């Protein structure tokens, strides 16, 4: 069963790392998956593990392997786990609750932060209804908090998207943040995803 | 959807641009007051534009949502504060008649000087030398001819501009609901829709009367006292039964009576605590004194500075070409940033100033998770008195000797206790009559009892009849003297520090009974306590979500303003003086002036 390597070192280390409302997803087959490639960022802000432990980690073997990864705020980072509310947990990203996976977050004001501020990252705000686990709503419809037909933006009439402002003389909890999401599962299959073994 | 709905999808709309814009606005402020330039000042200037212009228009679409069918009570506030702090009502023309007024008294208040008669090329400044002179120098002459000089030439220029203020602002607070603008300027106080915490804008005049009234003995004795010694300095113009003439207070206009320590110390043998040699000796700097800072306000429970505050703040002068301006400030950009800007010395003086502006830094912070339009105190006085507080508690001679700067080896008498007393008595309770006295006759001025012809005379009958003090020339109704403060010519209120003065001494008082303090209160410390710093949060992280009456009786147990900690605070200086007065007598009568 010898086999190449996963492209995790692609899926991290990337210049444009995508907004949160439009989340990427990477699917990850048929290779060797070795974790040491990471722990070699900065020191993780939450490394919470559920279906299994990081340190049993690198023996095991998977099925198939997705990663999603966005930029959120510092305070919000709390809001990524099965079962929690919040903006951000019901409007763009919402987890299920019975989730078997790994929650990797690490500061990067220094390389999404400018003087002038960074407008290129967005968060909808606004939306008629929740968000059924792992779903995505890429849309611009004007919303409409009244009850007068809505036609354009004014009054009572608002754009649902909304961008952050990040500077790199924002405090914590402001600062943006890297969050990269693994989604592992273990079922009826010929085990692709193995661990690196001899 | 009804209209709560509505109304908290705009606030959260709102909030989310005006934080930004904010953000920008403080920032360029911050730039051009660090590095004095004029691009600088141009883009200062650019986003103060800009903030204004949003805030008009965000108050604008906010006027359509009605009041009296939100039951929120949380909407309404933030609603009625947008409605209004930023809406305008008169015509174009007066706007712009109102803002020139007000840029020329501005322009005259800070470019006015005068030049010496005998030298007319000779000409100082007031902030480097007429200051100065007013203080330390020590000569009839000199400071008669500095007092009239500088009323003559500022309040002449400033009547007929103040004159056609005066009717302009009442027209602006009439166009609203008010009466006239001290009513707006009473409104701040009031407190609505609370059932067993109302307060009415006529309660404060009655609740000033009632504290001035039950602090005028103390007062009076204290002037009795300084009368004397002052006879015992000048021995040809103070009459035993006379009245203090303005020109002999230590300063411009006699707010502070705080330069007359050097000349009516009750003790002068026995030394103060002065630790600046110390601090010289073991070899300190701004580095260490914040650092101290800091460790005090950690020993109560309170967190400490961000990593923000040591990377950005500037704790000394730059110097060299960097022109700067050295007025301590304490600096809320929002979005978690927060700094202090000041040019700190080798001082104790410095010491408590570093204290108090920590103590405001921190009051910032406590509350900044309430939505942006109650991020502020409970009222304009809570602010001041819990700045003052920590500079009180960390003056006393015990945290002093737990520090390390005072020497073991020294010892409180009675002496000692008595100048302290004396020393803080000469600066707290000195400027409770001018400040009253200031406000009553603007109150007079703008609700139109006094007329525009015995402006000067209602004015020094008033301060004789209450600061108990005497001009030493004649006015007419050509001078404005009102106008030659900065307060008075920039628009903006006196009563916080009437209320500041009782404020901090209630908090003081509930501090220290919550610490299990025994003796006089007067050399109280809640250093290593936790609880007070506690109780202390408690109110801090509240912000203008509640009345500042049910935090102040969360705090002290009572629901109005009360004298008697300050009273309790000056007790054995009270009765020293007391016992110090049995021969001169106490009281004034004005049927006397200078001028023969
Ligand atoms: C609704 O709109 C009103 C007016 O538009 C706003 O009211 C202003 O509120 C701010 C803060 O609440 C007031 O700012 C205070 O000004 C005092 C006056 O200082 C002047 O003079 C000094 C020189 O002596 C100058 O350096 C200075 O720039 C001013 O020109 C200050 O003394 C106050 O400082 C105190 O607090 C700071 C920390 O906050 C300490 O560091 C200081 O040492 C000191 O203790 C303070 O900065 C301002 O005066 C108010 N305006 C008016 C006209 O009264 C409301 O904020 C606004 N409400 C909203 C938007 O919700
Ligand atoms: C008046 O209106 C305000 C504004 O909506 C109401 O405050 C709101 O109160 C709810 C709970 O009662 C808060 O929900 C909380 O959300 C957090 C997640 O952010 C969650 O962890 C908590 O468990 C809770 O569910 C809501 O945040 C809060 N609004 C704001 C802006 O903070 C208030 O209750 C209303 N009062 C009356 C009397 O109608
Ligand atoms: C608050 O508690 C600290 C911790 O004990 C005190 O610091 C000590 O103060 C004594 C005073 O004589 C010194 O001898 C110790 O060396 C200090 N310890 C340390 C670790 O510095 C502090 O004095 C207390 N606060 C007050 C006001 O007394
Ligand atoms: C990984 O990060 C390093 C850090 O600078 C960078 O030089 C390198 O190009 C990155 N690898 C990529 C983008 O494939
Ligand atoms: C999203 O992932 C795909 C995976 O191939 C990658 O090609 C793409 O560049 C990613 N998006 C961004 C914005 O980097
Ligand atoms: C101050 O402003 C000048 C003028 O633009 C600029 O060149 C300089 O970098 C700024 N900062 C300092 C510390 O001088
Ligand atoms: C105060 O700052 C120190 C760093 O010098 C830090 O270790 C400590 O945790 C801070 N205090 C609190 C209450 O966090
Ligand atoms: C100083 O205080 C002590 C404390 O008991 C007292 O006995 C003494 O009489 C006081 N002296 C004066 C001059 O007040």
């Amino acid at each position: 069963n010898v086999t190449n390597l996963c492209p995790f070192h692609e899926v991290f280390n990337a210049t444009r790392f995508a907004s949160v409302y439009a989340w990427n997803r990477t699917r990850i087959s048929n290779c060797v998956a070795d974790y040491s490639v990471l722990y070699n960022f900065a020191p993780f802000f939450a490394f919470k593990c559920y279906g299994v432990s990081p340190t049993k980690l690198n023996d095991l073997c998977f099925t198939n392997v997705y990663a999603d990864s966005f930029v959120i705020k510092g305070n919000e980072v709390s809001q990524i786990a099965p079962g929690q509310t919040g903006n951000i947990a019901d409007y763009n990203y919402k987890l299920p609750d019975d989730f078997t996976g790994c929650v990797i977050a690490w500061n990067s004001n220094k390389l999404d932060s400018k003087h002038s501020g960074n407008y290129d990252y967005w968060y909808r705000l606004f939306r008629k209804s929740k968000l059924k686990p792992f779903e995505r709503d890429i849309s611009t419809e004007i919303y409409q908090a009244g009850n007068k037909p809505c036609k354009g933006k004014g009054p009572n009439c608002y754009f649902p998207l909304q961008s952050y402002g990040f500077r790199p003389t924002y405090g914590v909890g402001h600062q943006p943040y890297r969050v990269v999401v693994l989604s592992f599962e273990l079922l009826h299959a010929p085990a692709t995803v193995c661990g690196p073994k001899k | 959807s009804t209209i709560e709905e509505q109304a908290k999808t705009f606030l959260d709309k709102f909030n989310h641009e005006a934080e930004d814009l904010f953000y920008q606005s403080s920032l360029a402020s911050w730039n051009y007051n660090t590095n004095i330039t004029e691009e600088n000042v141009q883009n200062m200037n650019n986003a103060g534009d800009k903030w204004s212009a949003f805030l008009k228009e965000q108050s604008t679409l906010a006027q359509m949502y009605p009041l009296q069918e939100i039951q929120n009570l949380t909407v309404k506030l933030q609603l009625q504060a947008l409605q209004q702090n930023g809406s305008s009502v008169l015509s174009e023309d007066k706007s712009k008649r109102l803002n020139t007024i007000l840029n020329t008294m501005s322009t005259i208040y800070s470019t006015g000087k005068v030049c010496n008669p005998d030298n007319p090329q000779e000409c100082l400044l007031l902030e480097p030398g007429l200051n100065e002179i007013m203080a330390n120098s020590l000569d009839y002459n000199e400071r008669l001819w500095a007092w009239e000089s500088w009323r003559s030439e500022v309040g002449k220029q400033l009547r007929p501009l103040y004159e056609e203020y005066v009717v302009l602002k009442n027209e602006m607070a009439r166009a609203n609901h008010y009466e006239d603008y001290g009513d707006y300027w009473r409104g701040d106080y009031e407190v609505n829709g609370v059932d067993g915490y109302d307060y009415s804008r006529g309660q404060l005049i009655e609740d000033v009367e009632h504290t001035f009234e039950e602090i005028k003995p103390l007062y009076e004795h204290l002037h009795a006292y300084v009368r004397a010694k002052l006879m015992n300095a000048y021995p040809s113009y103070i009459s035993p039964i006379g009245c203090l003439p303005a020109h002999l207070l230590g300063d411009m206009w006699g707010r502070f009576w705080t330069n007359l320590y050097s000349l009516t110390v009750p003790f002068g043998q026995k030394p103060n605590i002065d630790v600046t040699d110390a601090m010289v000796d073991q070899a300190w700097d701004a580095q260490r004194i914040f650092k101290e800072a800091e460790k005090f306000f950690v020993s109560v429970g309170l967190p400490n500075m961000t990593q923000g505050f040591w990377e950005n703040s500037m704790l000394t002068d730059p110097g060299n070409v960097q022109k700067a301006v050295c007025h301590p400030t304490a600096w809320d950009l929002g979005k978690g940033d927060f700094r202090i800007l000041m040019c700190t010395k080798v001082t104790m003086d410095d010491f408590l100033t570093a204290h108090h502006e920590m103590g405001h830094i921190q009051y910032d912070m406590a509350y900044a998770a309430q939505p942006f339009l109650l991020r502020n105190g409970a009222n304009e006085g809570f602010h001041e008195a819990v700045g003052e507080i920590m500079s009180l508690s960390a003056a006393t001679p015990k945290h002093l000797k737990s520090i390390g700067l005072l020497s073991p080896d020294f010892q409180e008498d009675n002496e000692t206790e008595i100048n302290f007393l004396l020393k803080q008595a000469l600066t707290i309770v000195g400027t409770l009559p001018f400040t009253y006295m200031l406000e009553k006759w603007r109150w007079m001025v703008f609700k139109g009892e006094i007329p525009k012809d015995q402006w000067m005379k209602k004015w020094w009958e008033m301060k004789r009849e209450i600061v108990g003090v005497v001009e030493p020339v004649p006015h007419d109704e050509t001078y404005c003297d009102p106008a030659s403060l900065f307060h008075v010519s920039n628009d903006y209120s006196f009563i916080r520090y009437y209320t500041r003065t009782l404020y901090q001494f209630q908090f003081q008082e509930a501090l220290c009974q919550a610490a299990k303090h025994e003796g006089p209160l007067h050399k109280c410390d809640i250093s290593n306590s936790t609880e007070a710093g506690q109780k202390l949060f408690n109110m801090l992280r509240l912000g203008k979500s509640e009345p500042w009456t049910l935090a102040l009786e969360n705090v002290v147990g009572a629901k109005n303003m009360n004298v008697r900690p300050l009273l309790n605070y000056f007790e054995p200086l009270f009765t020293w003086l007391k016992d110090q007065n049995k021969n001169s007598f106490v009281g004034w009568s004005t049927d006397w002036s200078p001028y023969a």
